[PDB]
């Protein structure tokens, strides 16, 4: 049960907005919570936020904090990332996660396939 | 944190909804069915329904009480058993319980051995009041 | 680990299903009126002033109605006060005599004082002569009286007639004191059960139920009694639905829930006279004695616009099941008179509609819209006194006059269906529903298809780090 | 000092009324009510009479019980809470209660708070099951 | 040694018949009377004897849960007291009851006394309540 | 067992009430019988007769 899928790679000119969705299916959107998490090339990953898709509580990381927002869609259950003001070093691939349990996860159980975002 | 009604946390794991015990257990014998029910008024079809609802209400209360007694948890609302657990009933570690589960969905997990489970709690009980007479 | 230990949780939110003895419980306000109705009566404890109706989030569960014990309990129910309230009344035994029956005669003017040219009374009822015992057994005294048509069956020698029920069984007087209004009744559960109710506005009969909250009594249910249309109902939330066990076998019959309400007027314009006579020790019959003034046919109006725009989105939502097929409407085609009739009460008065009007149409594609002025549809109704509302397994009543004019307003609130089956010409991209069908239970699965009995089971086994302190 | 009968000391103070709880607390539950009653012999008019004064005495019984149990007091003629009393209640001093007024003076003093007292007293002995599973 | 059923040990001595205590006291108030019960059903000849079953089997249940009640013996199977044996009562040593004796013979021996041991149960309850408010 | 043949036949008596009666009894008539085993019966009733000696 339960599986995260992306969307396609895109090429964004520098300056410009990028939203990334991530489609949850076959489990309860609500009760896990999401993560998103970007991975530089050649680097290991880096923990951009997290987003509760049953109240919409955010948290997100201080230099994200003012260019980073997080929302969710409950009805066709999907999770949504966008990011504004798209510096040269942007430039990761881009991962959503789901939360090892419905309370305290401590660990992320589903991840998806990753979008590689050119910047 | 807010107050819940009854059953208000059926849906929340078990971490959350332990915080609400009072509240299921304050409603098991007391209700609206002991009133004064504003030709025998007391044999017409809705006086003999009151009735048995009335005893009804009292053989529930008492088929959990009489576990209490045996186990030795009478007058508690979390009672600690000197029993220890046995990973076959189940082996899920705390937080695939506490932060994952339900009540209603583990109560069924381990279904098969509720039975076996008492079982032992009044033999545990029996132990201990053996071996406070011939200790004291 | 070694560190577990079994600890015991009171007060555990846990749940199964169940089945309980309901009891009732009644407004006091509907009380203290003396009037002695039948279904809620003294014994009914009072309500709760603040119910408590518990929305549980993260909660999935089944509901299953066609198979909802409630339902059967309420028509335990409903009978068995019925039977009981007849019980100290009379019985109509000397009433199964020989009747000589001629054309009733009439002294009125009453230029059919309303607009509606529906007929009168005259050729629906006979004046018939018999011969009674009065309170000396001894001595017998021919008296007279006022029968309907349909209340009297013709035996032999063309102008000798009998009651219907005298070879049946027999039949008993309503008190006169008795009330027939249905008020609400709140079935409630014993301490240590619950309620499940079920809050998706869009929930046809069975399946998950995520929007479950938890009550402890159920709604004003009304005991009222249709065959064709339910009335007085409670309406939809979100739209109409259409539910049945399974639409694909015709032998089960549709239930239609309307979201918005479309008024039904009944009257019974004549003025019947209530006369007493003595039939035995302790025995008075109350019949017909003269129907002076006003003499018309009993009629409910039914606005045609409203009629037309309800079943057009009940046809909307029938072309969902049956796709590719068009659908029409069609009288009751036999049965009994309950079925053929749409049948119900007022002030103890009991009606037989036709409502042939409602139900003759035909909707082949919606190719272009139809418009038509208002018009308001004229019912022929028919009154009745031997009643036989529970298929001949309670107890027969005789429904006593009422004196003067009778006027009832109600709702429509649903339609109960029965689709017709068919192998070739059926399948002409065609459908055919006619209105009744099903039994008394439906009437209730209605009000009572959101609700589920469970039992608490508030004992929880949990391992935890915990151990008993040994003296 | 001699002893009383049932209720034979409701005209006392509370300090002299005090040493005579046992005798209240013994008639709860055994009656006359549950002899053998010497045609339906249960459906007559007092078959039935007799049948619902023996669920009534078991309803009086149960509700004091289940209170006992819920504040953990269960098995006990004068138990001792951990709820600190509030000055809002009453604000009657030692003598003012004990040496002055009867229990009946005092219950409908105090009349207006006993279901906020009942709650708090429920409360208290949960928070007590609570912070001993998580500190064994 | 092998497990016993319902009454098994009856006819054995104390020593060994009060290692079976659990097997009785687990049958006290539960049984088939309470099932489903497969012309008002619960009014023929069979709905009322059950019914009255279900309360007959609820008052014993009670009568013994209040006697445990009154001596602080709530949620045990043997329970000790602070009541010395009064060698009135019976002056027979340990081995003539515990190893000669069975719990039909002995309940008869002491059937003189049982209702002041009663009494006196309940009086020694209430001391110790009383001698532990003005303690603490 | 009862070699008759009786016929089950139905008239009214009253409102409702209806009486069954034996309309006629047609094929085999006979008076109704039991058998017992002689053989078996002599001993039961001599081992009785033993104990009441
Ligand atoms: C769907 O729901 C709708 C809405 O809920 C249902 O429609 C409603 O149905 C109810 C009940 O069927 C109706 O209430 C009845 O109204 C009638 C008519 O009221 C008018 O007349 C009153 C005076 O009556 C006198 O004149 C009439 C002719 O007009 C005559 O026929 C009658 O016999 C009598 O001689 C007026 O008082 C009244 O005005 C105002 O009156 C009240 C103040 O007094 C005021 O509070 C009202 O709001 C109103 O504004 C109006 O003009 C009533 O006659 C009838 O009253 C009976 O029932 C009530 C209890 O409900 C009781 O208190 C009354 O005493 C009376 O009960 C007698 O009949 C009972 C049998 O029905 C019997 O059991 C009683 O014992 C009593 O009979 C005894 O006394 C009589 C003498 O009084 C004696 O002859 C007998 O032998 C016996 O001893 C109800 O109130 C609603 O009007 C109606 N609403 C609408 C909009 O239509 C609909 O039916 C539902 N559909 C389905 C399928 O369920
Ligand atoms: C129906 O189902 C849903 C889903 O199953 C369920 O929702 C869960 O509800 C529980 C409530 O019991 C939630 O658990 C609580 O979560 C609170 C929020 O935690 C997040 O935010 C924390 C930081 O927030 C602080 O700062 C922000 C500003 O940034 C401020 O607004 C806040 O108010 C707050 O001050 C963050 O630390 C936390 O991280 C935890 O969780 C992640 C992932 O789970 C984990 O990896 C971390 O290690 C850490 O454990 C999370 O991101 C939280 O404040 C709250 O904590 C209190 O209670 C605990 C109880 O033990 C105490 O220990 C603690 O000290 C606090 O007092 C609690 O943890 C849970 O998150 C919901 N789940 C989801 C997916 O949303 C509903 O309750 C269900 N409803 C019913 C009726 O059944
Ligand atoms: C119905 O209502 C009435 C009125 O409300 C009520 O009557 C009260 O009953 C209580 C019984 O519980 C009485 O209290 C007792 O009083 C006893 C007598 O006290 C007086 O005498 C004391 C000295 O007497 C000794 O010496 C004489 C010879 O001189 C001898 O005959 C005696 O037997 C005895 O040996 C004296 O010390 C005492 O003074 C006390 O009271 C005054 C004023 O109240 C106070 O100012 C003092 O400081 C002192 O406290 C008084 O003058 C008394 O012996 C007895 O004491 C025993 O019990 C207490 C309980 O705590 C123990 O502490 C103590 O050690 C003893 O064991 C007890 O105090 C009370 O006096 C009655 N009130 C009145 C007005 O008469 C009825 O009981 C009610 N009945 C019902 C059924 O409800
Ligand atoms: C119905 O009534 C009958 C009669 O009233 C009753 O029968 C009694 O049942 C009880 C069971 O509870 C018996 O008591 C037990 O006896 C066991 C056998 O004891 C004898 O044998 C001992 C040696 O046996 C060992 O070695 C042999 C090989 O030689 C081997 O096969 C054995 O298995 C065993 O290993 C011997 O030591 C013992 O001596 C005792 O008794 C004598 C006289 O009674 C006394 O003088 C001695 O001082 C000593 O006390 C005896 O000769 C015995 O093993 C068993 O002991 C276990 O339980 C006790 C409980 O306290 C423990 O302390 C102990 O450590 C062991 O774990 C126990 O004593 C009793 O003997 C029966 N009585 C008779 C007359 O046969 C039925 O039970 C009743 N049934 C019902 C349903 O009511
Ligand atoms: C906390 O709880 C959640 C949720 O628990 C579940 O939901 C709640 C509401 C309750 O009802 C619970 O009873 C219930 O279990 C836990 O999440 C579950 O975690 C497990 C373990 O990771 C996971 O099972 C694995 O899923 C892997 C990925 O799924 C893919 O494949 C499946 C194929 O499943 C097929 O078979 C099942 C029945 O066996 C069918 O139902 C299903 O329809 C398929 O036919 C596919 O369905 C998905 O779409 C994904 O494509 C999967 O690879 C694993 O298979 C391997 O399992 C073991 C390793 O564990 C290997 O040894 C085998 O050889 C297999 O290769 C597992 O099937 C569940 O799907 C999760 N459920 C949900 C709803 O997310 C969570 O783990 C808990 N946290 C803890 C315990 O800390
Ligand atoms: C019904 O028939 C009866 C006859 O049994 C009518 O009663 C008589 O009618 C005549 C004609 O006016 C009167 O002269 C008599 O006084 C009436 N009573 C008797 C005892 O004969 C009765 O009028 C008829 N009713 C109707 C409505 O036609
Ligand atoms: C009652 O339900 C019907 C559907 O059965 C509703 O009709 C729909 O109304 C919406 C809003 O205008 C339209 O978009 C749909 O096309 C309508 N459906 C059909 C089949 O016509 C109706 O609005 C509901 N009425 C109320 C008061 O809730
Ligand atoms: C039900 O129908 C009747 C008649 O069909 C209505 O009674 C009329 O009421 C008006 C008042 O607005 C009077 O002016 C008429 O004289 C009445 N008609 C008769 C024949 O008396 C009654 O109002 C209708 N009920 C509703 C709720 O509309
Ligand atoms: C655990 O339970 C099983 C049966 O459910 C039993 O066979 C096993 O012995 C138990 N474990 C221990 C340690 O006794
Ligand atoms: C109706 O019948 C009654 C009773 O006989 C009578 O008093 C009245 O005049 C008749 N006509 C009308 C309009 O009420
Ligand atoms: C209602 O629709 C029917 C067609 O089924 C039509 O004949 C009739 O005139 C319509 N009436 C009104 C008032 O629109
Ligand atoms: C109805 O039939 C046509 C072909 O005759 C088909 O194209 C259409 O999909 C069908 N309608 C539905 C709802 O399947
Ligand atoms: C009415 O019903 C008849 C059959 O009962 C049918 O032939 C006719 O088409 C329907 N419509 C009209 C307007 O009569
Ligand atoms: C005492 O009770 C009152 C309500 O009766 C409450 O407002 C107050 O806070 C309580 N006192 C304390 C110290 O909690
Ligand atoms: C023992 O009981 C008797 C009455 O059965 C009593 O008289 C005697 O005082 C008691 N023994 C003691 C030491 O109190
Ligand atoms: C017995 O009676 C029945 C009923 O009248 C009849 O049909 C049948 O021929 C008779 N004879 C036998 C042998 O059954």
């Amino acid at each position: 049960q339960s599986y995260l899928v992306q969307s396609g790679p895109e090429v964004k000119k520098p300056g410009t907005a990028v939203k990334v969705s991530c489609q949850a299916s076959r489990y309860p959107f609500t009760f896990f919570g999401i993560s998103w998490v970007r991975q530089a090339p050649g680097k290991g990953p880096q923990w951009m936020g997290w987003i509760s898709p049953y109240n919409g509580h955010a948290i997100y990381l201080d230099e994200l904090k003012d260019r980073l927002t997080l929302t969710t869609d409950t009805d066709t259950t999907t999770a949504y990332m966008e990011l504004r003001n798209l510096r040269s070093a942007d430039t990761a691939v881009y991962f959503c996660a789901r939360d090892h349990t419905r309370q305290d996860s401590r660990g992320y159980d589903f991840w998806g396939q990753g979008t590689l975002v050119t910047v | 944190a807010m107050i819940f009604g009854f059953l208000g946390a059926a849906g929340s794991t078990m971490g959350a909804a332990s915080n609400t015990l009072t509240v299921q257990a304050r409603q098991l014998l007391s209700g609206i069915v002991q009133q004064q029910s504003n030709h025998l008024l007391q044999l017409t079809v809705w006086g003999i329904k009151q009735l048995q609802a009335r005893v009804l209400a009292v053989e529930r209360y008492l088929e959990v009480q009489k576990f209490l007694g045996l186990w030795g948890c009478s007058g508690k609302i979390i009672c600690c058993t000197a029993v220890p657990w046995n990973s076959t009933w189940s082996n899920k570690s705390f937080e695939q319980i506490w932060n994952n589960m339900t009540w209603i969905e583990w109560e069924r997990e381990i279904s098969n051995y509720t039975s076996q489970i008492y079982d032992i709690l009044t033999e545990s009980q029996f132990q201990q009041d053996i071996n406070e007479v011939d200790l004291l | 680990a070694e560190n577990l230990w079994v600890t015991v949780y009171y007060g555990v939110p846990v749940w199964k299903d169940a089945d309980t003895t309901l009891f009732c419980a009644s407004d006091a306000k509907a009380h203290e009126t003396e009037a002695h109705n039948i279904w809620a009566t003294h014994a009914c404890v009072p309500t709760d002033p603040n119910p408590q109706e518990i929305y549980m989030e993260n909660v999935t569960e089944n509901f299953n109605m066609w198979k909802n014990n409630m339902v059967e309990q309420m028509q335990e129910d409903i009978i068995s006060l019925w039977d009981q309230s007849l019980k100290p009344c009379v019985k109509l035994t000397p009433l199964c005599v020989t009747l000589s029956c001629t054309n009733v005669t009439l002294t009125n003017v009453n230029y059919t004082n309303n607009f509606p040219n529906i007929g009168n009374i005259t050729d629906e009822v006979r004046n018939c002569s018999f011969n009674v015992t009065t309170e000396i057994r001894d001595k017998k005294q021919k008296v007279y009286a006022l029968f309907y048509k349909l209340d009297i069956v013709q035996m032999e020698n063309k102008n000798s007639y009998r009651l219907i029920n005298c070879n049946t069984s027999v039949c008993k007087q309503a008190c006169p004191k008795i009330s027939f209004d249905p008020i609400p009744i709140h079935y409630c559960t014993p301490a240590g059960y619950a309620i499940l109710k079920c809050n998706e506005k869009n929930f046809n009969g069975t399946g998950p139920c995520k929007n479950v909250s938890s009550v402890q009594c159920t709604h004003g249910i009304k005991p009222v009694v249709s065959t064709q249309l339910l009335l007085n109902g409670s309406l939809a939330e979100g739209e109409i639905i259409i539910r049945s066990e399974n639409l694909t076998n015709n032998a089960k019959t549709i239930i239609v829930h309307l979201n918005k309400s479309v008024e039904i007027n009944c009257t019974r314009p004549s003025n019947n006279t209530r006369t007493s006579v003595t039939i035995g020790p302790g025995q008075v019959f109350y019949r017909t004695g003269d129907i002076i003034g006003d003499i018309r046919k009993a009629y409910c109006e039914i606005n045609g616009t409203k009629w037309n725009e309800t079943l057009k989105q009940v046809v909307g939502k029938l072309k969902e099941h049956f796709p590719n097929k068009t659908i029409s409407f069609q009288p009751p085609s036999g049965g009994d008179l309950e079925i053929t009739m749409h049948h119900f009460n007022c002030r103890g008065e009991f009606f037989y509609c036709n409502t042939t009007q409602l139900f003759n149409s035909t909707w082949i594609n919606s190719t272009t819209i139809k418009e038509y002025n208002d018009t308001i549809i004229y019912l022929p109704c028919k009154i009745k006194q031997i009643i036989n509302m529970w298929q001949g397994v309670g107890q027969c009543m005789y429904a006593p006059p009422i004196r003067g004019k009778i006027n009832c307003v109600s709702n429509i609130t649903g339609i109960l269906l029965t689709r017709d089956g068919g192998d070739a010409n059926a399948t002409n991209d065609t459908e055919t529903f006619r209105p009744g069908g099903g039994n008394i239970k439906d009437n209730w699965r209605s009000e009572l298809y959101k609700y589920k009995v469970v039992q608490i089971e508030p004992l929880g086994i949990a391992p935890t780090k915990c151990k008993r302190r040994v003296v």
